[PDB]
This record gives C-alpha cells, sequence and structure tokens, in this order.
C-alpha cells in the first residue's frame, strides 16, 4: 500500500546518509506509479528491513533495492540482479566475521552498481560458492577476488579487459581450494587489477617479499586499485606497502 | 587576499567537527570529508594570491581533524611532508582520494606511501 510513503519519510527523517536519504525518496517516488503487488511488497520488506538495520552496506544494499524493483516495474526483469542482492543479505546474516559482511555487501553493491552482466555473473556464483562452503579462509579470498573484480566493473572497464580479468579471478579462487598462501592470492589479485585496465606489471623476489611496479596507470586507475588491493589485503591479512610516485604504482607483499 | 582563505577553511572545519559529534555511518562521514576539502581547494584556486602548496596542507588537516587521526609535518628545503598515522582502510583510502584531488585542483604534485595506518604524503612547489 501507500504505507511505503510512510516507510520511506521514517527513513528520511532518521537518516545521516544524504544517498539513503535520496535512494528512500526515489523508491517511494517510484513505487507509487506501480500496481503491481510484488513491486509493492519488495519495496515495503526492503524499507522495513533497512529501517531496523544500523549497518549503513545494508541500508544502502536494500535500498537500492527498492528502486531497482520500483523502476523497473516488473520484478522478473530485474530477477536477477535481485538475486544477487538476496545472496549477498542471506551470507551477512550467516557469517561473524565482520570483513565477511562487510565484503559481500560491498561487492553486491559494487556489482549492481556496475552495468556488466558478466560482473553480475561472477558476483552471484561468488556468493553461492560462498555460501556453500563453510571455510572462512576460502570465502575471504572468494569475496577479495569478487569484489575487486566488481570494483572493476563499477570503474566502467572495458568488456574485453573483463574477460581477462576474469580468467585471474577463476584462477585466484582454484588457487585457493589448494590452499595458496594469503601472499599468493594478494599478488593475483594485483594480477586481476592490472589485466584489467590493459597495464603490464614488473615483480621482483628481493628476499621473502614481493614488489611490484606498475607504469601507466591514470589517476582515476590508481585510487581503484588502491582500494581493492587494500580491502584484499585486509581479507587475507598481508601487509602491503603502497607508494605513488608519478605514474607508477610500487606495491610491496610482504608475508 | 590569505584571510579569505584562511576563514573558508575555518567554515569547513567547523563543519567537519559537526559532522564529526555524530557518526552517523563510516563512509557517509569520509565522504563528506573529502566534498569539504574539495571545496577548501575550489576556493584557495579562486585566490592566486594563496600558496598552492600550503593549500594542499590546509585541506589534509582538514580530513585529519574530520577523521580523528594524528598527523605530524615536516618541513625540509622546500617539499613539506605530512605523516598521518591511524587509518583504517577506508581513511586510507578517503585520505589518498581527497590528496589527489586537491593536488590538482591547486597544481601540485604529491607523493603518497600506504602503509597499514600510516599515509606519508610528500607536498612539492
Amino acid at each position: 500500500k501507500e504505507e511505503i510513503k510512510r516507510l520511506a519519510e521514517e527513513l528520511k527523517e532518521k537518516t545521516k546518509n544524504e544517498e539513503i536519504k535520496r535512494l528512500a525518496e526515489e523508491a517511494a517516488e517510484l513505487a507509487e506509479r506501480s500496481d503491481d503487488p510484488e513491486v509493492l511488497e519488495v519495496v515495503k520488506k526492503a524499507l522495513e528491513e533497512a529501517l531496523k538495520s544500523k549497518n549503513e552496506e545494508k541500508i544502502e544494499l536494500l535500498l537500492l533495492v527498492a528502486v531497482l524493483v520500483a523502476e523497473a516495474g516488473s520484478v522478473d526483469a530485474v530477477e536477477e540482479k535481485l538475486e544477487i542482492a538476496l545472496l549477498a543479505l542471506k551470507l551477512a546474516e550467516e557469517s561473524k566475521d565482520p570483513r565477511i559482511i562487510r565484503g559481500a555487501l560491498r561487492a553486491a553493491i559494487a556489482a549492481l552498481r556496475s552495468d556488466d552482466p558478466l560482473a553480475l555473473k561472477t558476483v552471484k556464483e561468488a556468493l553461492e560458492r560462498a555460501r556453500a562452503s563453510k571455510d572462512e579462509r576460502l570465502i575471504r579470498a572468494i569475496l577479495a577476488a569478487a569484489y575487486a573484480f566488481a570494483l572493476l566493473a563499477v570503474a566502467g572497464a572495458s568488456a574485453e579487459r573483463l574477460k581477462e580479468a576474469e580468467a585471474i579471478v577463476k584462477e585466484l579462487i582454484a588457487a585457493a581450494e589448494k590452499g595458496a598462501s594469503p601472499q599468493e592470492l594478494v599478488l593475483l589479485v594485483i594480477e586481476m587489477m592490472v589485466k584489467g585496465m590493459g597495464v603490464t606489471m614488473e615483480t621482483h623476489r628481493s628476499g621473502n617479499e614481493v614488489k611490484v611496479v606498475i607504469k601507466g596507470l591514470h589517476e582515476s586507475q590508481q585510487e581503484v586499485l588502491l582500494e581493492a588491493v587494500l580491502f584484499a589485503a585486509e581479507l587475507m591479512g598481508v601487509r602491503v606497502r603502497i607508494r605513488f610516485k608519478g605514474d607508477t604504482v610500487t606495491i610491496v607483499v610482504r608475508e | 587576499g590569505e584571510e579569505a582563505v584562511r576563514r573558508r577553511f575555518e567554515e569547513l572545519l567547523r563543519e567537519a567537527l559537526a559532522f564529526r559529534e555524530r557518526t552517523g555511518g563510516r563512509r557517509e562521514t569520509l565522504e563528506h570529508a573529502v566534498r569539504l576539502a574539495r571545496e577548501l581547494a575550489e576556493f584557495a584556486a579562486s585566490h592566486p594570491e594563496f600558496n598552492r602548496q600550503e593549500a594542499v596542507l590546509l585541506a589534509i588537516e582538514l580530513m585529519v581533524r574530520a577523521m580523528g587521526v594524528t598527523m605530524e609535518t615536516h618541513r625540509s628545503g622546500n617539499e613539506v611532508k605530512v605523516v598521518i598515522k591511524g587509518l583504517n582502510i577506508d581513511e586510507q583510502v578517503a585520505l589518498y582520494r581527497a590528496v589527489r584531488e586537491t593536488s590538482k585542483i591547486m597544481g601540485v604534485e604529491t607523493e603518497i606511501e600506504v602503509e597499514g595506518d600510516t599515509q606519508t604524503i610528500v607536498v612539492r612547489e
């Protein structure tokens, strides 16, 4: 019903996040132009859950759902995208590791914000393998790959370059399931970012550490490389030292 | 000429500390903080009299005071190196986002080293 309007304002007078305030207004402003029972119920559930959440990742993903279902008018028109969001929310409730909860929701948000079906498919199947395996070490490795790959897609990377990035996502998961060390997995995340940007890298092994020199990275690319590596290194517990000098990023992975 | 930039810095600083009390959301206070660093750089650029380097330092201090971290400023020769400690992964990428953007609006080169909770920024001009 038009209780949506009430649930939306309630969040709008409660929010401290400006974008959350915008989505709540947008979700209610697209739902009253619909007579589909599913749409009015999906937005109702979404606004209700986000009204009872203190985690900004959940609130944003729930509102991003309600806007995605209210605009399409049909739940079937976004039923794929709807699944990826309902999988991360389920995984978020299943785990007790705050890095896993943040990694699952952020990867779903980034995948939904990105318009690429390859990212949607990848994150979906990455969440399914995470929910299937009850191994937290494997789940963190899967999310470090998926959330990184999603950041490439939301950065507007070419579909020809996301193809080469996905091959490294597959390689990273396969290596993780064979008990690869966290340093090896962090190196492969960097390998994914580099191949997802049309760039080359140089590796050096001065001792039990790896030095990676990346050349010709644009300013908008260096930000998202920093965000993906820092998140994967925090998931794996790896210490990385990243240096930004001109157009050359130097990452030192230490174990 | 410089009094205008300092007065604007003081107004964005008290707005940063006002949102620091709320802590309504973790990334929200960070995106609000980098926007404030952006408004200061775009303001100092409108006063070409003001030191382009000192503008970047002010925007960095704005970010430090917004996130509640600590800062140490080392001045040697013409370059200035700030060492910021106590950053999490989200504050790390946000501080980098503000420095990279204010360094451009002001036309300044920066060298940034991220390691753990510490970000070391060299401002040269």
